[PDB]
């Protein structure tokens, strides 16, 4: 019985394989090949965000594209303007171990969570003016490691126990649970258009999820070692990977299949962030050699180096309008790059 | 004719201690500078940093200062310059020197309760409580300098090609140059020796018995800027001591005329090595200065 | 139980068997597209000039 | 020239100055990362000790201590571990009566490259009933490696041989004790380790060390 | 729920001296750097005082300047105006005024009850109408007009729409011309072109009737108050 | 304040020389190490030297060498 279905498991994974081979009938290297390079992208830390005491972990823009948002492990959650480097808001954390944060869509809340396993919900826009903890999202069995808003009242969450969330805000219980993944989850992101989004975890395999069913449409599985991070293409039919192997990953979602592989034979570390640009053209990893680079996604030529940190690079994140990139750091300190 | 004799003068060889000031002035003020600024305010947001701060500036003062005293032991201790100068510059200098020795000692106070009284500090530490003791240390050497602004003057009598800034102390039969000589020697040399010793081999003698503080290099920088510094301001101190104590009609006092600018400069010696000590025994700075 | 797991398994690897999907030249075909249809649009890949840059 | 915006930048500057207030006051109190076996004793040294991821904390001799029971993350380790890097001392102990699980964890823990400095405050827990196990099942039938007497004292002295051995750096210490159920006496030997862990960090700050 | 109430209202002789509190509650007090603004009996608003958050700022009109004394109590909530030597142009009722200064935030976003005090290179704003008729379901123009351009060098015009409903504390409508007050419904709508302003009121209701009144924000003066009527 | 013997003895010589070298005698070389021989001088520049140096040793300023 269950030996002739594992067979079967063995089966049904040559079918895919097979399949899969039959559709490369050519590699992004050599069809990209007549184009341009992108140049050489220099930049400049055009801000430097001083105000945590610790790790920075996590940040993200706002949709506004000019707020942002830093969790560090200094206990404190704090909300920028980017252009003029006030500081905002000052948030408090219940429990300083926070691994994630986000910003929701509209600006009106700002999520963050960690090894406490819980997501919390911090209400911005609130009548007494101060910020206050609107929701405690609180049922996974393992440190929160990543959470994007789909909008106000819907947030899903990645979590170090195997499995994806979407969560109900109004009443706090998991409307949607992905299982699936065999090791544990690291980061997560959301398609343009909202209707699905991929998981990497530590098994080294990123796969799709439709947020309304709850069912994986492809898994993706070129890794070597644990995957960090993960990002959705700006037209949604493709996604990066970050990995322990020292190199990024392309994937596409109707190719079924890796695109293109991202390495130079110096980088011997992780990534711990990865992001496009607006145009998709740049893919900008952040590395644990206290630096990040930018890849030239169509091409894997690496156009730049956005080095100036002290510590580890932990966080990317580019503007919504295409203008910035923030690196967050284990050296306590945000920059922004034009 | 101007005169029945003229002469290039012999210049011995403790009036030619114009290649010490040279060496400092040169090889000091770039260290003592980005020493600062390696420890101003963003750094400064640190405790540990500010006292270091303290130090480099009033070492940087003294060491920018410097040309005054290598333009005239090199124009034959003639002092080209005018009175308003005379009556300040010697007594910036002078307070620069004893601030940055006082520095030293409150710097050796704090590495020893840094040691013997651990868990009273990271209690009342701060950023405040530092730039206090670097005022007090600060005001000391102030205080010691007021004999230097109250009674330095420039003079000169029938030579037109000469003027000293010397010092004058036309008054009461009471010995106003000898009294200022006991209390430098006192507070701005003795007691912050003693105060470095007294420190320091406490400070030994506690760490090296846990066996989880013990370090060599604990031993050999400290052993390094004690000895240092004895072996540096200690000629100063003592020709000071008997430029003033030798009676005018003068025993031995033509070996001291020259010897005290030698001495001056090897007082200059301790200005250019104390940005050294910081840089070597750092935990890091091979791109600090980059990084801040 | 034990073999209702590699059941679930084996049901989620037919339902990724018996998806569809397009010769990876389309698909890089369209990447390109996409990039290229928004060359004229992104502040990083051509610097935004300094009068319009919101930061320097 | 800033318009009203200037109420925003002072905003801004209130901002900090509870930042830094709130940074003297978290720098003022001592991180212990706490590790051991299943039923070691984790809790029971902090439960004689006056009191997901779960912090507990006491006083002692104006020292605030902060004791992270990290244990309870049933998740990978190595993906999550670095979040205590920079803790003062690691609590690590260990149940005699168990045993070879914990000294895997503790070869993972010793010579891992966040912990490469960071000290060790080994803590052989239930010493009292490993007296009654050694008195009636002899060492060799957890380490048929011993070659020495069924004693007390050098099986407890093999057996903290045997976890210090996997120490592969020089430049850490390991401050073994064994706390014998009735304990009173852990809070003195966590203070005494991390006094010496204060009074040396204070000298790598000055440049002594 | 959120309220500023102020209390030591009555008479007083001329050369007198009176103090007002202004007692918050149900707030981050804290955290606001209230303010204090005037009404003559049968007149509209100006501006007193502005003491901010911790203190750290506070600023007067220069027709009080030196007078008035503003100070704020943070650990008991309450907010002062130490008035000394008073004169027959200060009675008026006095407004303990809400606000918070951050990116997006809404300044003068709450109004307290007020209290009565009578006694035995200013940016100036003008509005075009003392008053209009109108009726229920129709649709009017507010306009008003500054001698100086509110639009800051950052792409911020400063000015702000207030709507005094008869027997009521006024309430914020609109704020930097063109952000609805949450709680507004959106029935408003503001423009400008740096000099000149407008507020547009579409499908009127019949409890929108009152005194709208247009306020600066570039520098430390609001409108006359133009009154519709059913 | 006792400039002025410097002159009221200079006026002893009836010379040119003399009375040049004398008025010469009065300087700052910090009788015998400054004039080994004159350049009719000598009889009155020893005196006037020799005054010279006692007045500047009953003066209380000390060419002292700053620092």
């Amino acid at each position: 019985e269950l030996d002739q279905l594992r067979q079967e498991a063995e089966q049904l994974k040559n079918q895919i394989r097979d399949a899969r081979k039959a559709c490369a009938d050519a590699t992004l290297s050599q069809i990209t090949n007549n184009i341009d390079p992108v140049g050489r992208i220099q930049m400049r830390t055009r801000r430097t965000l001083r105000g945590h005491l610790a790790k920075i972990y996590a940040m993200h823009w706002g949709t506004d594209s000019r707020l942002l948002v830093s969790a560090s492990q200094d206990g404190k959650l704090i909300i920028w303007d980017s252009y003029t480097t006030n500081k905002v808001h000052a948030i408090p954390l219940r429990s300083s171990w926070v691994m994630t944060c986000a910003y929701a869509p509209s600006g009106n809340y700002v999520a963050c969570g960690g090894l406490d396993n819980i997501c919390s919900i911090y209400n911005l826009k609130t009548r007494e003016g101060n910020v206050r903890v609107s929701r405690e999202l609180a049922g996974h069995t393992g440190y929160l490691s990543c959470c994007r808003f789909l909008d106000d009242n819907q947030i899903v969450t990645s979590s170090g126990d195997t499995t994806c969330a979407l969560w109900d805000i109004e009443t706090g219980q998991q409307t949607t649970t992905f299982t699936g993944h065999t090791g544990d989850v690291m980061s997560l992101s959301l398609a343009p258009d909202t209707r699905l989004f991929v998981s990497g975890a530590c098994d080294a395999s990123a796969k799709l999820w439709d947020v309304r069913e709850g069912m994986c449409r492809q898994t993706f599985t070129g890794h070597e070692s644990d995957i960090n991070a993960i990002c959705f293409f700006p037209n949604g039919n493709a996604f990066a990977t970050g990995s322990d192997d020292a190199t990024c990953r392309l994937f596409d979602l109707r190719a079924d299949q890796e695109l293109m592989t991202y390495s130079h034979d110096n980088i011997i570390c992780g990534i711990t962030s990865v992001s496009f640009s607006k145009s998709g053209r740049l893919l900008l990893a952040g590395y644990d050699d206290f630096n990040c680079n930018v890849w030239d996604a169509l091409k894997a030529d690496r156009a730049g180096v956005l080095a100036g940190h002290d510590n580890r690079v932990s966080c990317l994140g580019v503007t919504d309008d295409g203008m910035a990139v923030a690196t967050g750091s284990w050296d306590s300190f945000l920059k922004i790059w034009n | 004719p101007a005169d029945g004799i003229h002469l290039p003068k012999r210049q011995p060889g403790d009036v030619a201690a114009l290649i010490i000031y040279s060496v400092v002035f040169l090889v000091g003020v770039p260290g003592n500078a980005l020493v600062v600024w390696v420890t101003a305010f963003e750094a400064r947001r640190a405790v540990n940093a500010i006292w270091f701060l303290n130090l480099a500036v009033a070492d940087l003062l003294s060491c920018l200062a410097l040309p005054v005293l290598f333009t005239t032991v090199l124009n034959h201790n003639y002092w080209y310059f005018d009175a308003t100068a005379c009556i300040v510059l010697p007594s910036l200098i002078l307070l620069n020197m004893y601030a940055s020795i006082l520095l030293l000692a409150t710097i050796s106070a704090d590495r020893f309760l840094l040691v013997f009284k651990p868990i009273w500090c990271q209690k009342v530490r701060g950023t405040g409580l530092a730039w206090m003791a670097c005022g007090v240390a600060w005001v000391l050497a102030l205080l010691l300098t007021i004999p230097s602004f109250v009674y330095r003057e420039a003079y000169k009598d029938f030579y037109s090609e000469h003027t000293v800034c010397g010092i004058n102390y036309g008054g009461g039969s009471f010995p106003k140059e000898k009294a200022v000589a006991i209390l430098r020697l006192m507070v701005g040399f003795v007691l912050p020796l003693l105060t470095l010793n007294i420190c320091y081999t406490f400070l030994l003698l506690r760490t090296w018995s846990r066996k989880a503080t013990r370090s060599t290099k604990t031993l050999k920088v400290v052993m390094a800027v004690v000895i240092c510094f004895f072996i540096f301001w200690l000629p100063y101190q003592v020709t000071g001591v008997m430029i003033a104590w030798l009676p005018p009609s003068s025993p031995t006092l033509k070996r001291v005329e020259k010897l005290n600018s030698l001495c001056v400069s090897l007082a200059y010696i301790n200005c250019c090595v104390n940005p050294i000590i910081y840089v070597m025994a750092g935990q890091g700075f091979h791109g600090r200065l980059l990084r801040s | 139980a034990s073999i209702a797991q590699a059941r679930k398994l084996v049901e989620q690897l037919k339902m990724e068997a018996n998806i569809d999907r397009i010769k990876v030249s389309k698909a890089a075909a369209d990447l390109m597209a996409y990039c290229e249809a928004h060359a004229k649009e992104d502040p990083l890949l051509t610097p935004v000039p300094a009068s319009e840059n919101p930061f320097r | 020239l800033s318009a009203e915006e200037r109420a925003a930048l002072e905003r801004s500057k209130a901002i900090e100055k509870n930042l830094k207030e709130d940074g003297i006051s978290a720098a003022k109190d001592v991180k212990l990362l706490l590790l051991g076996a299943d039923n070691s004793g984790k809790s029971t040294i902090v439960k004689q000790m006056k009191i997901g991821i779960v912090e507990t904390h006491f006083t002692f001799k104006n020292l605030h201590f902060r004791l992270f029971d990290v244990g309870g993350q049933r998740s990978e380790r190595k993906k999550w571990i670095h979040c205590f890097e920079d803790v003062t001392a690691i609590i690590f102990c260990v149940d005699l009566s168990d045993m070879h699980e914990s000294l895997m964890l503790f070869d993972s823990i010793c010579n891992n490259k966040f912990f490469i400095d960071t000290s060790i405050i080994l803590f052989l827990n239930k010493k009292d009933l490993f007296g009654e196990k050694i008195k009636k099942s002899p060492l060799t039938i957890c380490f048929p490696e011993y070659t020495g007497p069924n004693t007390y004292e050098d099986a407890a002295a093999y057996i903290q041989a045997q976890f210090e051995s996997k120490n592969r750096s020089p430049n850490k210490e390991i401050y073994c004790h064994m706390t014998c159920a009735t304990d009173t006496n852990n809070a003195q030997v966590i203070f005494d380790a991390v006094t010496d862990i204060i009074i040396a960090n204070n000298l790598r700050g000055c440049g002594l060390y | 729920d959120v309220q500023l109430v102020e209390s030591g209202g009555g008479l007083v002789q001329p050369g007198g001296s009176r103090k007002l509190s202004c007692s918050a509650s149900g707030f981050a007090f804290s955290s606001f750097g209230m303010h204090w603004v005037r009404q003559a009996p049968e007149k509209g608003l100006e501006w007193v005082a502005y003491i901010s958050s911790g203190s750290g700022t506070i600023y007067y009109a220069d027709t009080v300047k030196g007078r008035f004394t503003i100070s704020r109590d943070d650990p008991k909530n309450t907010l002062f105006l130490q008035m000394t030597s008073l004169r027959s142009e200060d009675t008026a009722m006095y407004y303990c005024v809400r606000s918070i200064y951050y990116y997006g935030s809404s300044p003068f976003d709450f109004w307290g009850q007020g209290t009565t005090l009578t006694v035995s290179s200013d940016i100036v704003m003008t509005q075009a109408t003392s008053s209009v008729p109108v009726t229920p379901g129709e649709s009017v123009s507010i306009s008003c007009r500054s001698s100086k351009s509110l639009l800051h060098s950052n792409g911020n015009t400063y000015l702000y729409w207030f709507l005094q409903r008869p027997g009521q504390s006024p309430q914020l409508l609109i704020y930097r011309m063109s952000n609805l007050a949450s709680g507004v419904p959106d029935r408003f709508s503001g423009s400008g072109s740096g000099t000149a302003f407008t507020l547009t009121i579409s499908r009127l209701e019949a409890e929108d009737v009152g005194v709208y009144y247009c306020m600066q924000h570039l520098e430390y003066t609001f409108g006359a108050g133009t009154k519709l009527e059913l | 304040l006792l400039r002025q013997k410097i002159e009221e003895q200079a006026a002893k010589y009836k010379h040119s020389v003399p009375k040049k070298c004398c008025y010469d005698g009065a300087r700052v070389n910090f009788c015998e190490e400054r004039v080994a021989r004159v350049t009719l001088c000598i009889r009155a520049f020893n005196e006037c030297c020799t005054i010279a140096n006692k007045i500047r040793k009953e003066s209380p300023h000390k060419p002292v060498q700053l620092g």
